[PDB]
């Protein structure tokens, strides 16, 4: 960045700032990374959305991704939002 | 809509044409007309209904609460609009929506889940959209606007069958394939009820299994009994509910009909009285009669009258006039004759048939190629 | 013409191969 | 030819200016169960619905009676 910005000093040149994941742009790709798998309709997701933080986006298809295999594990219908909060943890164990 | 007002307004039909059950019906309809803005149904059908009253007494105040939670769905869906947000306005519209599927209105709830069926942005959505069409369209039993939508909404799916979603979709194919009489492509829908479960939206598990073992059991013969169900623990696990449904499952497999018949007035009995079963209480009677004269005549070549009279428990004079209507009627076996007083067949339905059975393709094909005739310099 | 590689190798191998369209039925 | 249909197409109209949508509605209370179902299989139901609707509709509640009597 520093050695490419070095030999483009901002003269011909887009610049769009690429900031991690807010709450709301946690909300759309929680929901866009969510209508692919099962969910149920008594779940909130303003608080699991503002339940994700660490690194960007992709912790949240951590959360989708490493919970769909406690679904399967715990063989059940759907995911429930205590489902969603133990691969918060997993995720933030990782993290 | 999803709430108990579609079982509840579909009692309708046993409080409309008989007058002994209209009281139960009319009993839950009233007590349960401060729920779910019945106002509107039961004022259509308030001809079927008691007088006037006490009818006009809750409908300045159920008017009143429809223009109050109208407007205040009005006023959060103005708040949501002129707003950045997809799936805000369309939970604005779409509650609307459910709240005009409350009434009973399908005008605005048909425009308003236009307006919310263009601003899907994915089509699992739109597929929940075409499901809150169908499960108004049960209760108004139309035939091509719900096979408009899922005609459309079928093809290009390509996110997987849920485990609810495509399920309920199949739940809905078992409806509206129950409602017609196709029964051959109808016996493949219910295979996935390891899968379903209590669905309080349309119809509860313990209603459908008794609404398709009516399809099983008479759509189905004893190999694809015994492949389907009889080898499925499923109907092992649901015959402890009611074991009337065993009686009629191990007496009909097992050909007793000296009890089936003895007990077939609860299936007559319980066959009509149903909202989409009804209509259709003619054609189980025959076919099923048919299907097991078949079947015990399939087995037997040559039949008493005293050992026929003993296994059915019937006169005589009615298996006459059954035997001599389904000959030319029904068309299930070769001319029988009574010059001993013996149910006698042959059935050369195998060796020479089983070859003129391509005859009648022949013969339209023959038709077919004289219509190719036709089209030969015109 | 351990218990991590034997529980990731478990649950990620041996479990999806006793299961048919599993793949389609777990978000793929 | 394809002109002498006129003039039957008149008695069709003559057909419907004797009953203004009559048997439309009338026999679509009818059709009204009997629309998106197989009409092959409504010849059959038919005949036996309309054979049996003098008499003897059901007949399965009177078995019971003429098991002992008959």
């Amino acid at each position: 960045i520093l050695d490419s910005a070095l030999l483009r000093p901002g003269r011909i040149d887009r610049k769009i700032e690429f900031p991690p994941p807010n709450e709301e742009a946690r909300l759309d790709i929680l929901k866009i990374h969510s209508r692919k798998m099962n969910l149920t309709r008594g779940i909130n997701l303003r608080k699991i959305a503002e339940l994700m933080p660490g690194a960007s986006g992709a912790e949240v298809k951590g959360v989708c991704t490493e919970a769909g295999m406690y679904a399967l594990r715990e063989r059940r219908v759907h995911v429930t939002q205590e489902d969603f909060e133990m691969a918060v943890a997993k995720v933030m164990q990782k993290d | 809509p999803k709430n108990p007002d579609l079982r509840i307004a579909q009692l309708r039909f046993l409080l409309s044409l008989p007058e002994h059950r209209g009281d139960a019906a009319v009993r839950d309809e009233l007590m349960a007309a401060v729920r779910d803005n019945n106002m509107a149904p039961y004022y259509e059908a308030l001809c079927k209904s008691l007088d006037w009253q006490i009818d006009v007494d809750l409908l300045n105040k159920m008017k009143k609460a429809n223009e109050d939670e109208l407007k205040r769905l009005d006023e959060e869906l103005e708040d949501a609009e002129k707003n950045l947000g997809e799936s805000e306005i369309r939970d604005a519209m779409m509650a609307k929506a459910e709240y005009l599927c409350r009434i009973g209105d399908k005008e605005g709830a048909l425009t308003a889940f236009r307006k919310t069926y263009d601003k899907t942005v994915a089509l699992g959505h739109r597929l929940d959209i075409v499901f809150y069409l169908l499960r108004i369209g049960l209760f108004y039993m139309d035939n091509d606007l719900i096979t408009r939508n899922t005609e459309k909404a079928k093809s290009l799916i390509e996110e997987g069958g849920d485990w609810d979603r495509r399920n309920r979709l199949k739940v809905y194919q078992g409806l509206y394939c129950v409602a017609i009489r196709d029964f051959k492509q109808a016996a493949e829908l219910f295979l996935d009820t390891v899968s379903t479960f209590t669905s309080y939206e349309l119809m509860d598990y313990k209603t459908f299994v008794t609404y398709t073992v009516y399809v099983s059991m008479i759509a189905l013969e004893r190999p694809d009994l015994r492949e389907k169900v009889i080898k499925g623990a499923e109907i092992l696990e649901v015959l402890h509910s009611l074991p009337a449904v065993r009686q009629y499952l191990f007496s009909l497999y097992e050909c007793r009909y000296s009890v089936f018949f003895q007990s077939l007035a609860v299936v007559e009995q319980e066959m009509k009285k149903d909202w989409l079963f009804a209509p259709h209480y003619r054609y189980y009677v025959r076919e099923m009669r048919i299907h097991a004269y078949s079947q015990l005549l399939e087995s037997y070549r040559s039949l008493t009258l005293g050992y026929m009279a003993e296994a059915f428990g019937v006169g005589v004079e009615f298996i006459d006039q059954e035997l001599s209507r389904f000959i030319a009627a029904g068309r299930l076996h070769c001319k029988i004759d009574k010059v001993n007083e013996i149910v006698e067949t042959n059935r050369p339905d195998s060796k020479n048939w089983q070859y003129q059975e391509t005859i009648k393709k022949g013969d339209l094909l023959l038709n077919r190629v004289q219509k190719l005739s036709r089209v030969i310099n015109m | 013409p351990m218990d991590i590689q034997k529980q990731e190798v478990r649950e990620a191998v041996e479990l999806p191969l006793t299961h048919f369209e599993l793949y389609k039925q777990i978000g793929i | 030819m394809s002109e002498k249909k006129q003039p039957v197409d008149l008695g069709l109209l003559e057909e419907d200016d004797e009953f203004e949508e009559f048997p439309a509605e009338d026999w679509a209370g009818l059709d009204e169960d009997e629309d998106a179902h197989v009409w092959e299989d409504n010849w059959d139901d038919d005949n036996v619905e309309d054979d049996f609707s003098n008499q003897l509709r059901a007949e399965l509640e009177k078995h019971g009676y003429k098991m002992e009597t008959s």
